């Protein structure tokens, strides 16, 4: 198909649209929960995974983190940061080619460090502006 | 090194495929490496005749001119409605209920359990035939599609499958043979393409025009929720949200939107589900009023015969009954497609209404059922216009003037745009009516769009923007006129928007010069 | 009361709400039935604009070629492809003189590119026309049963690595007498199987099949009353045309008129510089008038051959092996045949009989059997109507193929700047077949002579432009690539939002992929704060209907919606729960850039984490999303 | 009346119609009514006697 | 007998009618000469399609 949502719309009421691999792990589902037919014997559906993240073998999550670090510092950018007042009036926005996380050219108005553009949609405005700290 | 030797064939092909005056490529390839020009392009210019040039003129008020004059003609034939389902003219069976989702299946059932009256309604009262539809396949149709739906079953297929296949029409279509047959045979020939009727505007687009924009004590527009406002970017756009929801939500254009969003939804879902079989699609919504109160309203049936066809352009035929109350004796001009019966009555608020029943057959492709679910952006395209009106307020006046625009403050008078005329003389509205008559502006775009509507759009631009220019007093010119003007008038030929739109624009184009008068 | 939308204009410019006079809302107008009767008016037209050139036979394929270059020149206002060559190398030496070096510099960076680049390269396009099936497929499926037939018939190369060996066995396979490959046969065993089978044809059918353009309809486009053809090429010249364009581009991309390899936010910069520059040039008490231009017939009316003397003139000082290399993809085109449709529908309403006449049999069948409009179609395509179902195009474009030269071309028009030392300096942006002009004079009468002048110049260059599709005014105010200025403000508003659904690649994705999509009409269009929060809560709607994960306080009954509910019940932490596992939604704009397993890592309990981040888990494009766009996100049980 | 030919002069012994489909047009065995229940008949007003 | 015939040649469509149902159809739709013979044998046709 050449529309790649209508083609999962179709997929996602389907009764088995996913792909299961071969191993213990993919025994410990059950065939079927409360009536629906979660596997079989392979393809699997969507409901055997909703079962999955509620019950199941609780796995260790201790690298997760560490392989994700530049994600959790994007979260904790954000969530130290301070936000101040809103400015309604025009600005004046210069092109530059600035990075987008810690390159393209963007119009900004202020700081162009890579903390400040990674969150620019949330700054800039045609006629206001507002102030943003990354934490 | 590298040795990109050519063969035998292309390097035939490049010495043909020189410029006249060239023998060969090698000829054409020292030419252009030796001999300099130096003002080739002055000789030509001279020595071209000076009959080619761009013939510019100032464009004036003058020259300006209604479009589509024949729009006016009161000989050609008053433009029929063509819109998929009833607009202005429909009415939905209301069924209080809790709130839980429940298929579209039991929705019809219960909410014609309730109208038994009209469930129960077996004799037929023909008000008009449209010019070759079928009563007796019409209405056998209509009460396959009821029973089925109150039927037992869990399925919504028709149980008949050999009636509806010539009720519908599906059964009268043409046999392929091979290509031999038809080559002997003398009396098959190439079919004359099917040009549009010229047709006038009606007085029934105006009306859909003035009841769409209107508010109503039904909103149908319910959006999920987003995530706490921390900042004040956030809390101003969801005070200019706050503001424009409530605004469009009640608006009868809201309602309307949803019902053929979910509507060509259920008929998608149907399409891929079901291909060779008839089906019965309730044409249902889900409300809530300004108590909250949550409704089923329904407002006829479809039947989604066969389809068995894979692909974009694929005609599914489709037959709608769609309930409504206005009589179509009162504008016959308007309904020569729709079979109506008149079924029963209701008592709305203790007052007698007849209930018709709008009959037609109808075909559809896979791409506008896709496109009919993505009839919610014009909430998008709606928003997307106040949103710079609001921001270029704000850029005069610091403080935010959502407040002020909507309904005023201290320092600024709340907004007003002219929306309207009556009696010839200009009207004034809020600016909750323009954002009404906006998103009713954006919706009949997308319910008329054809490529009448696509064209009449993008070619009248042209002459929008030289009205734009005339007013800033920027002395635009035109190279031809007679020319841009012909263009725009070619689409000008039954779509009843782009009709309607032509006589807006020429109302538009004097008040215009008049203004410019003074 | 009647109310009339046109009357918001009277108290706001059109170009503020010209958004609303776009029907982008509505279905964009597609192509049902047959194009080929659509192929055949590009056929029909193309010729009509170039039959007082030269007809004659072309020697290699047997077709009657046209060529209007260095033709008569134009008596009347249609349109002209006789675009005299003397004219177009004078545009070329002007266009170098203003940049020196500028074609060196694209001649050795071409190159260099050409030398690095490999036959992988080539996978990467959109349908390609596959000589061995004569049908449209993807251009790696092409590239493979090319590659495979080449080692049929012993051409090597393909496998050597760089594209040079690859394209020169394609010249190559040029001159073989016979080519053996693989085609699909459809035997009927009832059952019908397609197979392969080892067939040969002629060189002169190769030939005809190597030069061939698939024509389809123009579908989805919007803001025309009537369709049009868009042709696809096959292998055989694919290659050659990548390094071209790539020539093109490199000198267009120093161009400060042209605006085509320019993208996103970058193109209201280009119109205001343009603006600018062109009002600080404006003689004191001068008029700086602008044009806002539009070419018809576009396409219809570019040579071939042309584009070759401007690849000869491009790489004057290069070795003969690039130029030869950068010379074949105008040859290719020049003799280009255009496949016609898939024929026509005749029928018998008594008898209630249809029947496809196939393009190869369209004149066996008297022309009294055609529609007029058809009838006289066939009665001027018959000169140049092959016997295998196929039309000689010899003169003018398809668009979409050599876009980059183009512009290199409408560009060399803009910098003649004056024709007879007259009291005027024109100046404009170009990009494809739109451009603006800018002229500034003395008065408005000396404005006209220059773009009356700057008409009768782009005439010669085979560039025509629609007197009904354009018109002047004073500048300050000017449309250009379907853009609005007024005053110092641009609005382009006739980009439409792509449907903000979900990409259909998984859950956790989408959510990625979605919200990228929002931020960047931020960053970009200008897309304001509440219409941005409005396309989340559209999208997130459409997310959970696809998805069938609805809020756990939902009432929709559902396979998935049963544990959905069952887990909001159990987990403790309702927010820390995934959107797509029954969460809330807590996307904001201040937070359009973080993945939501992320976001809710804090939130989500020790239990929920660790069943969705199991490192060993059994349901586990992750860089780019099938055009290729990044997006982020995390690996886990929803990335089945 | 070709196609009788070739089949007459044809080297096999079988003495059926090669073609099988043009003459089932030149023999007009195609143009034929389809019938229909009664019911439809009964409500359409042009099928007449 | 078996009952009427009646087409149409609009759309290639024929049907038999059988004879319980000769007077469901308006009469003017059999040929003149049945129309008579209908119009005549009204008072002695039995429900059930006997004479």
């Amino acid at each position: 198909e050449k529309n790649p949502s209508l083609r999962m719309k179709w997929a996602m009421c389907s009764n088995f649209p996913l792909a299961l691999t071969k191993g213990d792990m993919a025994n410990r589902i059950p065939l079927e929960y409360k009536g629906i037919q979660l596997k079989t014997n392979q393809m699997c559906s969507i409901a055997a995974v909703t079962w999955w993240n509620t019950y199941g073998p609780i796995g260790d999550t201790e690298g997760f983190e560490r392989v994700y670090e530049s994600f959790f510092l994007r979260k904790m950018r954000l969530d130290n940061a301070t936000w101040g007042r809103i400015t309604f009036g025009p600005v004046e926005r210069v092109r530059k080619r600035v990075l987008l996380n810690p390159r393209r050219f963007l119009p900004v108005a202020g700081a162009t460090s890579a903390e400040f553009i990674e969150m620019l949609h949330c700054l800039q405005g045609e006629n206001w502006r507002q102030i943003y700290h990354p934490g | 090194g590298i040795d990109f030797k050519l063969g035998q064939t292309i390097s035939r092909l490049r010495d043909i495929s020189v410029p006249a005056g060239f023998s060969n490529f090698e000829g054409m390839r020292s030419y252009i490496d030796n001999i300099d020009p130096k003002g080739a392009i002055e000789r030509n210019l001279a020595r071209m005749s000076p009959l080619v040039s761009v013939t510019p003129k100032k464009l004036t008020w003058e020259d300006l001119r209604p479009i589509g004059p024949h729009i006016y003609n009161h000989e050609l034939p008053e433009v029929p409605y063509n819109a998929f389902l009833l607009m202005s003219d429909e009415l939905g069976l209301a069924n209080m209920t809790e709130g839980k989702s429940k298929k579209p299946k039991t929705l019809a059932k219960e909410c014609l359990e309730k109208y038994s009256t009209l469930r129960d309604q077996t004799d037929p009262i023909l008000i008009m035939k449209s010019e070759k539809a079928n009563e007796n396949f019409l209405w056998k149709l209509w009460r396959d599609c009821v029973n089925t739906i109150s039927n037992e079953e869990m399925s919504n297929e028709l149980q008949k499958t050999n009636y509806a296949k010539w009720a519908t029409g599906d059964g009268l279509t043409y046999q392929k043979i091979m290509k031999e047959v038809a080559i002997d045979d003398e009396t098959m020939c190439q079919e004359e393409p099917k040009i549009p009727n010229k047709c006038r505007v009606a007085a029934w687009v105006q009306t859909e025009m003035n009841l769409l924009s209107t508010l109503t004590s039904k909103r149908a527009l319910d959006l999920p929720e987003i995530g706490p406002d921390v900042a004040p970017v956030e809390h101003v756009g969801s005070e200019r949200r706050k503001y424009f929801v409530n605004e469009i939500n009640y608006c009868k254009a809201s309602t309307v939107m949803m019902k053929y969003v979910l509507f060509h939804t259920s008929l998608l879902n149907e399409s891929n589900a079901s291909m060779g079989k008839y089906k019965v699609i309730p044409i249902t919504n889900r409300v809530v009023n300004e108590k909250g109160e949550s409704f089923d309203m329904l407002y006829g049936l479809a039947v989604k015969g066969q389809s068995h066809l894979r692909g974009d352009t694929d005609v599914v035929t489709v037959v709608t009954f769609e309930f409504s109350s206005t009589d179509p004796r009162v504008d016959s001009g308007k309904w020569p497609k729709y079979t109506v019966f008149r079924i029963g009555s209701l008592f709305v608020s203790g007052r007698e209404k007849s209930v018709y029943l709008y009959c037609r057959v109808n075909g559809t492709n896979k791409i506008q059922m896709k496109w009919g679910m993505e009839a919610r952006r014009c909430l998008l395209q709606s928003m997307q216009q106040m949103e710079a009106i609001v921001e270029q307020e704000s850029s005069i006046q610091g403080y935010d003037m959502t407040k002020a625009c909507f309904k005023g403050d201290r320092v600024n008078s709340p907004k007003t745009f002219s929306i309207g005329t009556q009696e010839g003389k200009l009207v004034k509205g809020s600016f909750g009516k323009a954002l009404r008559v906006i998103f009713t502006k954006c919706l009949m775009h997308y319910v008329f769009g054809n490529a009448q509507l696509e064209g009449f759009s993008a070619e009248s631009r042209r002459l929008l923007l030289l009205i734009q220019a005339l007013k800033d007093r920027k002395g635009p010119w035109v190279f031809d006129l007679e020319g841009m003007y012909s263009g725009i008038e070619e689409c000008i030929s039954n779509n009843p928007w782009v009709i309607q739109s032509a006589y807006w624009f020429n109302e538009w184009l004097g008040f215009e010069k008049e203004g410019s008068k003074v | 009361m009647n109310i009339n939308p046109y009357f918001l204009f009277i108290d706001v410019p059109i170009q503020a709400a010209i958004s609303t006079t776009f029907p982008y809302t509505g279905v964009p107008p597609y192509s049902h039935g047959t194009g080929t009767g659509y192929t055949i008016d590009t056929v029909i037209r193309t010729h009509e604009y170039s039959n007082k050139g030269k007809q004659y036979i072309s020697d290699v394929t047997g077709c009657t070629m046209v060529d209007p270059t260095n033709g008569p020149l134009p008596e009347d206002n249609e349109p002209s492809a006789y675009a005299q060559l003397d004219c177009v190398l004078e545009a070329l030496d002007r266009m170098d003189e203003e940049h020196p070096g500028l074609f060196q510099a694209a001649s050795q960076n071409a190159m260099e590119t050409l030398m690095v680049t490999t036959v992988d390269k080539l996978t990467q396009g959109r349908q390609t026309f596959d000589w061995t099936v004569c049908r449209n497929q993807p251009a790696a499926t092409a590239l493979n049963t090319t590659i495979t037939s080449f080692r049929l018939n012993d051409l090597n190369g393909a496998d050597k690595g760089g594209l040079i060996p690859f394209c020169q066995d394609i010249i190559d396979s040029l001159d073989r007498p016979e080519m053996t490959f693989f085609s699909v046969k459809n035997i009927k065993k009832i059952k019908r199987i397609p197979m392969k089978v080892k067939d040969k044809i002629t060189k002169v059918e190769y030939i005809k099949r190597a030069l061939s353009l698939n024509t389809m309809t123009k579908d989805a486009e919007r803001g025309k009353l009537k369709r049009r053809a868009i042709a696809t090429a096959g292998i055989q010249i694919r290659g050659f045309v990548l390094v071209v364009e790539n020539l093109a581009k490199n000198i267009c991309e120093n161009l400060e008129q042209s605006g085509l390899p320019v993208g996103g936010n970058e193109k209201k910069a280009k119109l205001s510089n343009a603006v600018a520059k062109m009002l600080s040039n404006c003689p004191p008490g001068g008029i700086s008038m602008t044009v806002t231009g539009d070419n018809t017939k576009w396409n219809e009316c570019l040579n071939p051959r042309i584009f070759l003397a401007m690849t000869e003139r491009i790489t004057r000082d290069s070795p003969i092996w690039f130029r030869d290399f950068c010379s074949i993809a105008p040859v290719l085109f020049s003799n280009k045949i255009a496949r016609l449709g898939k024929g026509f529908m005749i029928t018998s309403k008594t008898k209630r009989l249809k029947a496809q006449i196939p393009c190869p049999d369209l004149f066996s069948i008297p022309l009294e059997r055609y529609n007029e409009e058809t009838r006289a179609k066939l009665k001027k395509l018959k000169p140049f109507f092959n016997e295998e179902g196929t039309a000689s195009l010899s003169p003018g474009m398809m668009m979409g193929m050599f876009n980059m030269l183009s512009t290199v071309l409408g560009v060399a028009a803009l910098g003649i700047k004056n024709i007879g030392n007259k009291e005027y300096l024109w100046d404009g942006l170009q990009s494809s077949d739109d451009f603006a002009l800018f002229v500034n004079a003395k008065d408005e009468e000396t404005c006209m002579e220059g773009i009356n002048d700057f008409y009768r110049t782009c005439k010669l260059l085979g560039i025509n432009m629609s007197k009904k599709k354009s018109y002047c005014n004073e500048t300050g105010m000017f449309e250009f690539t379907s853009m609005f200025y007024r005053d110092g403000f641009v609005s382009n508003f006739a980009m439409e939002l792509p449907s903000f659904g979900v990409a259909g690649v998984n859950e956790s994705a989408d959510m990625a992929i979605g919200m990228t999509i929002i931020k960047n009409n931020m960053i970009n269009n200008g897309m304001g704060p509440a219409t941005a929060q409005t396309a989340i809560q559209l999208f997130i709607a459409d997310y959970r209907y696809t998805y069938k994960c609805h809020r756990g306080d939902s009432k929709v009954e559902g396979k998935r919606m049963k544990i959905i509910k069952e887990l909001w019940e159990n987990t403790k932490g309702r927010d820390g729960l995934l959107v797509a596992d029954g969460g809330p939604n807590i996307y904001n704009l201040r937070n359009l850039h973080i993945p939501e397993i992320v976001l809710k890592y804090n939130l989500m309990d020790p239990e929920y984490k660790g069943r969705l981040l199991h490192p060993q888990n059994p349901f586990v494009g992750i860089k780019e999303a099938d055009k290729k766009m990044d997006y982020d996100a995390v690996s886990g049980t929803h990335s089945w």
